[PDB]
């Protein structure tokens, strides 16, 4: 019950996905990289002690939070295609969603 | 402001009253109490405040109303020839009461076709109506043509101050609009100053069928523009 047939079966399974479709490993090592923005602007928020504007924050930080939320949304519908929905159609409103957040994100900067 | 209208046949009457009472003013304030023990007392001889206004109108008046700014007050009389008038407060000395009151004539009896063009016409305003002791600090006397007349000629029997021609956008006034000729008279009479304004223009009936024709184009292109946004394939 050490559950070492866990992180390595899944470590097969998901590190085979990865370069049997060149797709989603863009999709996933984005969202890494999104995962080390958050990191770095938490990290930020706590290496000083301040967090004056607060609307720069949430700004940086929900665009980041937003956009693997996105992203996330879009690996669900390349790896297994929704019903009424084509691959084609799965990407537009990606493009919306992402133009629409980072639209509000420009905007909540100030 | 006058409403001339080729379509409808009439000529609409609309007038902004901002009146005061030049006369004593009241000392120790004004009292409810003394003013209904006034009225109950008699007959309400010749005093000085104002309870009703007289409004001689031109003589088949249909449609009247009387508004102030906050809405409009019901106490109006309008009978045969007569539009009386109660105000919310009675106005005493040195108060303030602005109104408007309006009311729609037919056109057969103020505009008359010229006899050397049919798509001539002539149109002669009455210069003041309004109740019968009043004194007119200011009058600018705004007439609508509408939307494709051209003014010719123009003649007043009283000595304006001013004048001017511009145009203004009514409803359906999609093109530049309706013609607004204002005359600004300064200091006028009721008694007195019977006149009236004599304006000679023109409205052709390439200009007379341009309405229907106009909303025509704006339902036209509304449709054809839905026809380009259903012929249109987007299918991602
Ligand atoms: C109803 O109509 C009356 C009559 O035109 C309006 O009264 C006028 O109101 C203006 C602005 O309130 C007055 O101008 C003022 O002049 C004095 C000096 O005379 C100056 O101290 C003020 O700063 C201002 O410029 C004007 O005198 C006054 N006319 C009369 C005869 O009293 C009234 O405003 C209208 N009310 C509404 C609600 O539309
Ligand atoms: C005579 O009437 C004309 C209207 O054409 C007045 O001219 C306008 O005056 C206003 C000031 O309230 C300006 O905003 C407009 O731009 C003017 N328009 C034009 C075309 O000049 C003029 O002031 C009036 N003159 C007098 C002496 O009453």
């Amino acid at each position: 019950t050490d559950f070492q047939e866990t992180f390595k079966t899944s470590k097969r399974a998901y590190f085979a996905q990865i370069e049997k479709y060149p797709k989603l490993k863009l999709i996933d090592t984005f969202c890494f990289f999104l995962v080390l923005l958050g990191v770095i602007q938490c990290t930020f928020i706590i290496l000083i002690r301040d967090n004056f504007p607060f609307n720069a924050f949430l700004a940086g930080f929900i665009i980041c939070v937003g956009q693997f939320v996105l992203l996330m949304s879009l690996r669900l519908q390349l790896c297994n295609s929704f019903p009424g929905i084509s691959k084609n159609r799965a990407f537009a409103e990606f493009i919306v969603a992402s133009l629409i957040l980072h639209f509000v994100c420009l905007h909540f900067i100030n | 402001d006058i409403w001339l209208s080729h379509w409808a046949s009439t000529i609409q009457f609309e007038e902004y009253y901002e009146l005061t009472n030049k006369a004593a003013k009241l000392s120790k304030g004004f009292s409810r109490l003394e003013l209904m023990k006034q009225i109950q007392t008699q007959n309400m001889r010749q005093t000085h405040f104002v309870t009703v206004l007289d409004m001689l109108l031109p003589e088949g008046a249909t449609d009247h109303y009387f508004t102030d700014l906050v809405g409009l007050v019901s106490t109006s009389h309008a009978e045969r020839d007569h539009f009386f008038i109660r105000p919310r407060f009675p106005i005493f000395g040195g108060w303030n009461y602005n109104f408007t009151v309006g009311w729609t004539n037919k056109l057969s009896d103020f505009l008359h076709v010229s006899s050397g063009s049919d798509e001539k016409f002539v149109a002669s305003i009455p210069i003041l109506n309004g109740p019968p002791d009043t004194v007119y600090d200011n009058v600018e006397l705004s007439v609508f043509l509408p939307e494709g007349a051209e003014i010719f000629d123009i003649d007043s029997p009283v000595p304006f101050t001013n004048v001017s021609i511009e145009t203004q956008k009514s409803y359906f006034d999609l093109n530049k609009g309706h013609v607004k000729l204002t005359f600004s008279y300064r200091n006028l009479i009721s008694q007195v100053a019977n006149g009236q304004v004599l304006i000679k223009y023109d409205y052709p009936k390439s200009s007379f069928f341009k309405k229907p024709l106009s909303i025509a184009c704006y339902i036209f292109t509304a449709l054809m523009g839905v026809f380009v946004l259903k012929t249109l394939n987007m299918n991602v």
